[PDB]
């Protein structure tokens, strides 16, 4: 047998009213330590305080919410046992309101929002928080802490806007996702976010290729011609039309494979260039426009 | 003394007086304070006046049902305190404010139904928000809601909304109404609905709306309800669709795409104004959000503005930082970013 | 083709289709263009596109009751030619246009009932005028209306406004529209009716619900023998609330008009103002003269304003008696001003 | 017996379409002569043609209404007979349209309104036309010519001394529906038709406006308030109002009856208020005397 020890411990949270404050607690040894937390001496008992055990058994997670000034305001503690031992750590949890918010004090610019990734694919999950000093971002998936500390995982966390990228995804990440901001003033809750997970759907994907290309025109003065260009693909591209460097059809919605230019009082020769866009390729292709007298 | 053409019985402790079809044009003057069931349907009132009901703190039930009220003056209610239901349904009524729905401590039971109500004053109904058990909206013109007063409404139960422009329910809403047993959001402008408590017993009933069938619906798509006539809206190959009769897989989101970026490159030397263009497409239409060199997200504040097209505009340039401005376009099928390198 | 939910039977000639309660967006596409009967009652239908109804010249009843439609597009019902009856009731209109309904050469039954109605174009029915046996805008927002299209609908036999905002009713309407035997005023803001047609194969005016001023100009009315449709007075205040019916002849009262505010006989020579303000029940009404011609206001070089001012550019030689007079239903007032 | 003979026969009219057109024909004999009607020989039957016989019996007036041109456009003829005699004039009708309507055509500036008046009252009904030359005024009452030819009876046309109407001495004879007629040498035109209605003689004491409780003199510190009392009294019943000297105190939409009670705020000067009561009886006034001692 092994008395029980440490792998994670909670530490001093400073949270606001009406937020949430969530305790993580873990613990190994032989046989498996079982998590009791507690307040003031006594197994914590009240509707606002749910504690959420691990998958793995390896812990649980006190969480708080929503958080109320001064009842919660208090000294919780963690005790890890088995049947050869018994541990515990306590932390201190500081609960402020709206009018004792310090500016510094952590605040998200923009929360995680829905989002349904396919099977096997990739999904991210943004979050910007703000604050003086600047904030560390963790994740929380359905009340539990989303381990991202293995760098070379599925599930990582890109560094510097800290967002959660989940690579091959499976039915297992189908659940609710909210980003937590926390620096040395305090911590922040973002509002939940959910991720849906849907079933592969094999779908080809071919950037894109002229499948009408523009011809080369010629014109009286002033001057008149449509031009067309049409473009194919999967996922099917946006055309659009240019002079040059800058956009010669501003202001109107890409239509989908085909544009067909109108030009008009044309006193002038020069070179119209069309552009076809996808998430897979940029093309492009010009029309070579002469005025002849 | 009871005025002419009505019904009054004034035995204890019920004191009753039913004014139903006898054409009148005010709320009778002088009537007796000890009043508890008021009754004053299918009449042709025009205004309610604050000498109405002034000094009647033993009424209980007020129904006004089927006039032409189409105007309620400040406080006109402020006295009725043992009130518990307020009818006004079927009448000309364009906002509800504040001061008009001031000191109803006791009412429970709130029917407006079959107005014209365009605006609806937030925290409005802060007279009586722990008490109200039913509140009836149906058939006016609100296109948008005071979500945050709903949200207090804990002894709340049944909602109706049955025929209104109302675009989107707030999603934060709803958390904390746990005896609330009906929602009726039929017949209005949703184009989709928020993951919220939807599923729970409960009737959520949102037939008639121009619904959207992206991958945003696909929550609820999932979930086990009988056909309520649902109808989809867009896109065009789901037009005219009944929504259960759809399968999940055809519910489809398109990734966000940047259209019109700055080109990746942008230089101002001095204080001169500058302006970056970010036009991202996509299903559903894309969020654009900009970042400052520093990692600051930048929103709607001083020197620097951002429009629903995407552009972001700033006025008195620093130059101290100078860095990558990048542009991400958030969408529920994925993100785009279209970074621009400025000195 | 039909749409889900729907009973449509296309045994020719008479193609019948039925959408009730099947919770459609948009008016259902691709319908059969020798419909003879289309109705779609109780659905969720947002607006009127003229695509919808393009060429549907066999089309004779069109119901689009109780739906959400705030918007018709223009000439939306124009080639349907061969329309009898139309049902908009239970909508969301706001207006009614001239290119809305356009086209409805054939249309007799007419029904715009529970709507939002707040003004009717002049001559929006010129489609329709001689053929209309019924027209209804019975709960909408309407204080004003086009009377003058109105008095043209000879065929009319039933004419319901029975809850608008209807300040005054024209005079001059009513005297061609002999088939007419129902007229509903119910719930309106009229102060008073007219000495018109009113008393006469019979006929029900019904007048409730306004908020009457009970003075001689109801005299006429109060004489009439009809039965108590519990009409109500609301000025002035001798006889509010009293029951029109209830009230003897001798009670309803005139006051003569009282010029209170004369200019008191008193320019420039060069530029224009006259006041003149009268007093009684009815609210007199006020007229200027010239020292030998009858002067006319709101015009290029005089005008005139409600409360009687007499408004651009005096000429150096047209200085006389300029007399205000202050008609009223009781009696005149004159109180002359002498200006140079 | 005596044979018809004329005592006043139809003259030329031209009338606008929409419009009304009257046929006045009378004549007398013995037994008294019927009068017929007729048009291009056949007599009149149409439903726009009404044909009003005098209470006397002297004759009767083809009324025409609405007009409508050319198929009225003919010449009628007005046949008194009896059984010794018949005799007949005839006269022609022009019906123009708008389109035809020369500048100078008679048009009604303003016409006679709906009047309600006491027995044995005078009433008044207004009606002003225009046009060039200026256009002799008359009237029909119930579609009959009121005779006001006779300059002194109860009913009299003004002139000299606007071709209103004035009915005095009101009878219930006289209730009826009236219309101006104007007509110069260019054509004709009616007036909108009013009502004027006869109610019972009300008997109400005529007293002019007097002071029942005039405003009496106040002192007062400098800023200063003070009320002031002013009521009057009368049949008809006075409106108060207040003045500084000639400007007025008083609104027009707020204008008392009988009673006004003037109020002051920031007295700093002495100063006299001029109380007026005003009634179709009188104007009287009355000052008090406000004055700022310490
Ligand atoms: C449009 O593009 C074409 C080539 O893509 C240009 O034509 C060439 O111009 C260069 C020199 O500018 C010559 O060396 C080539 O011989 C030309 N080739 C051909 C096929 O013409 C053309 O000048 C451009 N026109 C404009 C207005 O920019
Ligand atoms: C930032 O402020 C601007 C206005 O200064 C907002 O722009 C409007 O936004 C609504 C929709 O959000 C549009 O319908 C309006 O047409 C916009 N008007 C103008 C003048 O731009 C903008 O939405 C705000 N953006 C953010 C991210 O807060
Ligand atoms: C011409 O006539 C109209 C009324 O027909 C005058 O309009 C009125 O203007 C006053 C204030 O100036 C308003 O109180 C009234 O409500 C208006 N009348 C209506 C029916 O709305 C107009 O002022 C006159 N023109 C001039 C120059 O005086
Ligand atoms: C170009 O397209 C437009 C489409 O409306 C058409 O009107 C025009 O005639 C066309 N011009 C030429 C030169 O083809
Ligand atoms: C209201 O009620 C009580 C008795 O019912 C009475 O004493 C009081 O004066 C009333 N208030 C007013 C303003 O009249
Ligand atoms: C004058 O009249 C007003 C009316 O409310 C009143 O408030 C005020 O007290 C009165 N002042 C005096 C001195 O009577
Ligand atoms: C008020 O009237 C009297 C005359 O009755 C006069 O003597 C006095 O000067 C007047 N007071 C003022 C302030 O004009």
């Amino acid at each position: 047998e092994t008395p029980p020890r440490f792998t994670r411990t909670p530490v001093d949270q400073t949270g606001v009213s009406g937020g949430v404050a969530s305790f993580i607690c873990q613990a190994t040894g032989d046989p498996r330590p079982k998590i009791v937390w507690n307040k003031k001496g006594k197994k914590v008992s009240n509707q606002r305080f749910e504690v959420i055990e691990f998958d793995d058994g390896s812990g649980s997670v006190l969480r708080i919410q929503p958080l109320r000034t001064p009842r919660d305001e208090a000294i919780y503690e963690c005790v890890a046992s088995n049947n050869v031992g018994e541990i515990s750590v306590s932390t201190r949890l500081t609960v402020l309101r709206e009018d004792q918010i310090p500016r510094g004090f952590p605040t998200i610019d923009m929360g995680p929002q829905l989002k349904v990734v396919e099977r096997t694919r990739t999904a991210t999950m943004l979050c910007a928080a703000s604050g003086n000093p600047d904030p560390e971002i963790t994740w929380f998936k359905d009340f539990l802490p989303v381990d991202t500390s293995n760098n070379n995982g599925r599930i990582k966390q890109l560094r510097s806007r800290g967002a959660l990228q989940i690579e091959q995804s499976e039915e297992s990440d189908q659940g609710k996702y909210e980003c937590v901001a926390t620096n040395s003033a305090g911590t922040r809750y973002s509002a939940p976010a959910n991720l849906y997970v849907r079933e592969l759907r094999e779908v080809r994907r071919v950037p894109p290729r002229f499948s009408i290309p523009p011809t080369n025109h010629e014109i009286m003065p002033g001057g008149s011609v449509n031009i067309t260009c049409v473009a194919v693909g999967s996922p099917m591209p946006y055309v659009k039309w240019m002079l040059g460097a800058e956009d010669l059809t501003p202001e109107d919605d890409m239509p989908i494979g085909r544009n067909v230019l109108e030009l008009n009082d044309v006193r002038q020769s020069a070179n119209y260039t069309c552009v076809a866009m996808s998430t897979l390729g940029v093309i492009e292709a010009i029309a070579q426009i002469t005025v002849k007298a | 003394p009871c005025p002419g053409r009505c019904i009054c019985q004034n035995v204890a402790p019920t004191l009753t007086m039913l004014c139903a079809k006898t054409g009148l044009l005010f709320v009778p003057p002088a009537i007796d304070r000890r009043v508890v069931e008021l009754r004053l349907t299918d009449n042709f009132i025009a205004a309610v006046r604050r000498r109405d009901f002034a000094n009647m703190t033993s009424l209980v039930h007020l129904t006004l049902s089927r006039n032409t009220i189409g105007q309620v003056a400040a406080g006109a209610f402020a006295d009725l305190r043992a009130l518990r239901a307020l009818h006004l349904d079927s009448n000309r009524l364009a906002e509800v404010r504040g001061d008009q729905l001031r000191g109803l401590g006791n009412l429970r039971h709130l029917i407006l139904g079959n107005n014209q109500i365009r605006k609806v004053e937030s925290a409005a109904f802060d007279a009586f928000l722990s008490t109200v058990e039913d509140l009836d909206l149906s058939y006016n013109n609100l296109e948008a809601l005071p979500w945050e007063a709903v949200g207090q409404m804990v002894n709340l139960n049944t909602l109706t909304l049955d025929h209104n422009l109302i675009d989107h329910i707030a999603e934060g809403t709803f958390v904390q109404l746990h005896k609330l047993v009906r929602l009726d959001m039929t017949s209005n402008r949703l184009h989709k609905l928020p993951p919220d408590g939807l599923f729970l017993p409960l009737t959520v009933s949102f037939g008639g709306n121009p619904l959207h069938c992206n991958c945003e619906l696909l929550w609820l798509r999932r979930l086990t309800r009988e056909d309520d006539l649902e109808t989809c809206a867009t896109p065009e190959h789901l037009t005219d669709r009944y929504f259960w009769s759809i399968p999940e897989e055809e519910f489809l989101c398109e990734p966000p795409l940047i259209t019109r970026q700055a080109g990746g490159r942008a230089l101002v030397v001095e204080g001169q104004a500058v302006s970056l263009r970010c036009r991202a497409v996509g299903d559903p239409e894309p969020v654009v959000h900009w970042v400052a060199p520093d990692g600051r997200l930048l929103g709607n504040s001083s020197r620097t503005r951002v429009r629903g097209d995407g552009t972001l505009d700033v006025t008195i340039t620093t130059l101290r930082d100078s860095g990558t401005f990048t542009c991400i376009a958030s969408n529920a099928a994925g993100e785009a970013t279209a970074p621009v390198e400025v000195c």
